[PDB]
């Protein structure tokens, strides 16, 4: 255990004291704004944090997440509730002691990745040590470390802007490990960058927290970026729905009915996008690229009309490159296509002979997606 | 029915005269005496070791492109050609004194007023309501204070050119992202801190901006004032009005102009 | 060695009267008679009712908040009771004169500037000269072509305050986003179409705000014709001026600003 | 044919007869600019297009392709060059006719979509006629249709800042519609969007150009969102690298060296993303969501110390599940994992074995992605 909270929380408005006195009893978040224009944005929160248990916080926006952090930190003063940290509260605490805070056990990562655009990276990574009254060599060298941990120190002596998102990002989590904090706070850092950077940014993190074992508030409103790094994840609607954590415990036994459809908890809707090669038009080496591109070993074949014609496979287009031959007879017409609506039991006898997918082509041959093994899933819920 | 404004305001105006008299002395003694002293000074140098000095300057702000330093060299031989030097420096002795004085006046107002959101409703107020008056009124208390003079004059651009110059700063204050704000703060970093490293180098941009705006407004403020006291081209100006004499009042206002623009040109590539 | 600036401008100025006599003396005529009659219809209104309608106005603009109205009430009441009610409706129809000429003869400026790339760089030199310089010179050609009178004041003041409306017009059209352009002209839309559907419709914010800034420069520059003919409290804060009477001054200068201070509040809340 | 093109081209800034005639004879863009100043975006452009034949321009941020477009509809009025449409030249028209034209035929989608915020999305889709000077009701009824044709009408009566992108852009795609025109020039449309929406945004426009067989110029700096659609690629560096499409041609024949490294024409750097699963705290219930989440049916399976484990399966796991047991147990720790650097052909027989991927799992036991068959590709490059 590392961090500890009890009743914490914080209310916004005037008039704040009935506020205080109404969520001592239980009114409602609602009721008090009616009574009272005081907008909450937390609510009788209560939990605790361990080491090393990356603490993801999920919700929607305005379930009032980023404030918890910013209380965490205290760049928002807590209405009330305490933070015992080190055997030390929080919210007590003069400004010295806050700052030093601050500065040693403490670092914030954030959404736009808060760049001091008038300087260099270098300079916005050794911020938090300037702030701390150190000479420039040190400053300069553990700059230079956390930046060649994130392989773009060559990087350097540049701006901000002139960078890509990703960078930026490296830079603000390397600004915030150069104090070798023993916590870090997040809130929504890899939601500004693309989904691919994403997941990257996301295992080179687990990376790090595997090298250092520190704690992490994490953010998120998406539940796969939790799911993938959350150790023990809490849901936040004005409130702790849940916080169990245990990735699955929120999905095995979810409390409430708020959190079933949070996560999305009988027809065969689960057809998915399909990967399409317009074989009237595109050839061989067009379909390996794609089947490169989009990372698979197979591929769907329609007509110039958007028909559905059949199925291409790696191999098949290899050799009909090799023999200079074109699709339309290097296909395989023989598949277990299928229609939109039917059981979740439907083609179970099928589903295992043919390897590739079963496409849901439209009644009048259009098509609409596919299937792989998603049917399994719902086919045994029952 | 009638209610007694005038006689308030005068009762007023009569009360605090009559209570700060000394003040008011000694301070108008020792404004005109550092005006005149100023002016002395200014007026010692020739006039065409000064034209070719801001000539320089003009190449050392804009090295490459000629038309500025060009226009202000032509524009000065012409202004010490008609013979409006002395005064030209008394205005400009005005202007700079008004100019100083109202920045190191308004520019901490504008960060007490980002600081805080108070002095914001108790201020803005203020500031629409002095940005709005006239400057003629502006100098009548001038007098009844100090009198006729430099001194009533440089009050009067101060109070008047304030408002510009606290806004902008409050504003260029308040419009930093608040993501800077916050890891300036997570970091443990004072307000002096964040205010030297952070907050300044990046609204200086709309701060010279709104100090240049005051500085236009000292300039007219004085042209006004020179119906009282207020050496410069202003008095001639105002002769020319008061006279109907259009060749030396276009005159004196030309001057006028030539400096504005130069310090304009100049205040504009001082920024970055 | 010296030039005769002053010859040539004097000279320039003689010839110019001395052509355009005529057109000038009718233009007085016109403008005086306009303005008295409008005078004399303004002022043959009650004080009462004419705060009243005020009244009402402001609280159709703002129906729930009640300072506003509150305080336009009570300065009205306060401005008819001093008596500077004559004098406010010559200053009234000098403004609404003022600012409608330098409109309808500022927003055709900034239609031809955001449309040629020339008249941009014609133009914007003579915005900032013109927005440097003071407003006393702009009254003696007034005079030196009318002569005394509100025709003067009227003149100056548009040619004081044209520069913002004309500037704030150009970059409100300018600053539009292209894609909308490129659209309004993908489906064959002339400039007149895009114009009056796609270009007015947003720029009306900036246009609008240059618009109360031209309206409180023709205000000022009226205050300051006041030492020629033009009517109004200018005359009264003059007097003051010119004999140190606090009373009567503060007086006229708050006044004024009552007048100015509802005005803004007007044109603020009618931008969209 | 439709429409064809004749040595056109648009040179900017100033003294721009002589740069006419410098590129009369075959001068260098550089030159030319260095020597005038007058930067050139086009350069002797000479192709055709016909009917239905969609024809995608590619190149980089500054090869000066959406001006070309802006040319063909005369936003820019060309400094030289023909452009005969319906046997009617472009460049030699007066305002009335070139009003007509981008009346009738042409219609444009721009980036971020060019919409009016201060109108209703349907008075957007409608000003196309508006301009048009045409009754109101055939107007409403024109603009109600198309937005039907794309599922958002009762998003009608809105403003679009109050939409997502994709929304937007199919408004904007409705507003071009509505006219009928025979051609739509298309600028970077569908790369503001999620690469999901863009997608299906792209496979919406094939199903549109299936039902109505309309020229277009598209344009965009993606090779997949080109290779999906387009029927004749042409390539561009200040210039007509290569036009003559086919889609592979382009990579089957790339006669330039430069298109070759545009497409990225020995080691195996081609491991991918891998999708984890770390047993050691998430739950096959966890690993089924990500199964369904990344549309697959299978997973790789780590350890909290990022030390590869195994591998998962979605029957696995849902026997787990079933069974309430958990991972570490139900695995296949037997898999055909490969190191970094392994030889061209090296698990050339394994691969077919095991149908999963050959995790390339780091000496130390770390992970770094994975290989689905292409590997065979470049296998028989050689
Ligand atoms: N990063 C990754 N990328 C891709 N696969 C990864 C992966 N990491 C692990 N895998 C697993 O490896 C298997 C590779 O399958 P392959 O691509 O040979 O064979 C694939 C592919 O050729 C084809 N396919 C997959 N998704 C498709 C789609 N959306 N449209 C059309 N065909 C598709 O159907 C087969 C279904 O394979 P299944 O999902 O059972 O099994 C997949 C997947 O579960």
């Amino acid at each position: 255990v590392k961090i500890k909270i009890e009743h914490l929380t914080k209310i916004f408005g005037k008039r704040i004291k009935t506020a205080l006195t109404m969520v001592e009893k239980g009114e409602p978040k609602n009721e008090i704004l009616k009574k009272t224009g005081a907008t909450v944005g937390v609510y009788d929160t209560n939990f605790e944090i361990n080491e090393g248990e990356i603490f993801v916080i999920m919700g929607l926006s305005g379930s009032g997440k980023s404030t918890l952090l910013r209380l965490l930190n205290r760049l928002i003063e807590p209405t009330s509730g305490k933070i015992f940290i080190d055997n030390q509260d929080v919210a007590t605490l003069n400004k010295e002691d806050l700052l030093q805070v601050r500065r040693k056990t403490m670092s914030m990562v954030f959404q736009n990745f808060g760049l001091f655009p008038h300087r260099t990276i270098l300079e916005n990574t050794e911020y938090g040590l300037e702030v701390q009254n150190v000479p420039k060599e040190e400053r300069r060298k553990r700059a230079e470390k956390a930046l060649d941990n994130a392989n773009l120190l060559d990087f350097k002596d540049q701006y901000p802007k002139q960078l890509s998102g990703g960078m930026q990002q490296r830079v603000g989590l390397a600004r915030a490990l150069a104090n070798d904090p023993e916590i870090l706070l997040m809130d929504e850092a890899f939601s500004a960058l693309d989904p691919l950077i994403r997941r990257e940014m996301q295992d080179e993190l687990l990376e790090l927290q595997a090298k250092f074992q520190k704690t992490i508030i994490f953010v998120s409103h998406d539940l796969n970026e939790a799911l993938r790094i959350g150790d023990r994840i809490a849901i936040m609607k004005d409130g702790k729905i849940m916080q169990i954590g245990t990735g699955e415990e929120i999905l095995t036994n979810p409390a409430n009915d708020y959190v079933k459809t949070f996560v999305e908890d009988t027809a065969e809707n689960i057809m998915i996008p399909a990967l399409t090669t317009n074989i009237d038009v595109d050839g061989p080496s067009v379909a390996l690229k794609k089947m490169k591109t989009e990372e698979v070993s197979s591929l769907m074949a329609v007509d110039k009309k958007r028909q559905f014609r059949g199925v291409v496979t790696s191999e098949q287009a290899i050799a009909a490159r090799k023999n200079n031959q074109p699709l339309k007879d290097v296909m395989t017409t023989d598949v277990g296509t299928v229609s939109k609506e039917m059981l979740v039991r439907d083609i179970l006898p099928i589903i295992y002979d043919a390897p590739t997918p079963l496409a849901v082509v439209d009644d009048n041959g259009f098509l609409k997606g596919v299937l792989i093994r998603g049917s399994v899933l719902e086919a045994l819920a029952d | 029915g009638q209610v007694p404004i005038a006689n308030w305001v005068s009762s007023a105006t009569d009360w605090i005269t009559s209570t700060f008299s000394s003040g008011f002395d000694v301070i108008q003694k020792s404004g005109t005496v550092l005006m005149n002293g100023i002016t002395g000074a200014l007026t010692a140098v020739p006039f065409w070791l000064m034209i070719a000095v801001v000539t320089i300057l003009a190449i050392l702000v804009s090295g490459k492109k000629i038309a500025f330093p060009l226009f202000t060299f032509i524009g000065l031989s012409l202004i010490a050609n008609q013979g409006l030097w002395s005064d030209l420096m008394s205005t400009i002795t005005l202007v700079l004194l008004s100019s100083l004085l109202s920045i190191i006046i308004g520019v901490p107002l504008g960060i007490w007023m980002a600081k805080s959101d108070l002095v914001a409703k108790i201020v803005q107020p203020i500031l629409d309501f002095m940005q709005t008056m006239p400057g003629f009124v502006y100098l009548i208390p001038a007098v009844a204070f100090f009198g006729i003079g430099v001194v009533p004059g440089v009050f009067a651009s101060v109070i008047f050119a304030l408002p510009p110059t606290v806004r902008m700063t409050n504003l260029g204050i308040r419009q930093v992202s608040t993501e800077l704000v916050e890891a300036a703060d997570s970091f443990g970093s004072t307000a002096r801190q964040k205010l030297f490293k952070l907050e300044f180098p990046l609204a200086k941009g709309t701060i010279m901006a709104g100090v240049n705006q005051t500085i236009m407004l000292a300039l007219s403020m004085v042209v006004i004032a020179s119906m009282i006291g207020a050496p410069g081209l202003g008095r001639g100006v105002l002769a020319a009005v008061q006279s109907a004499d259009i060749g030396k009042g276009f005159v004196s206002g030309i001057s006028l102009v030539i400096l504005a623009i130069i310090i304009d040109r100049f205040t504009q590539k001082l920024n970055v």
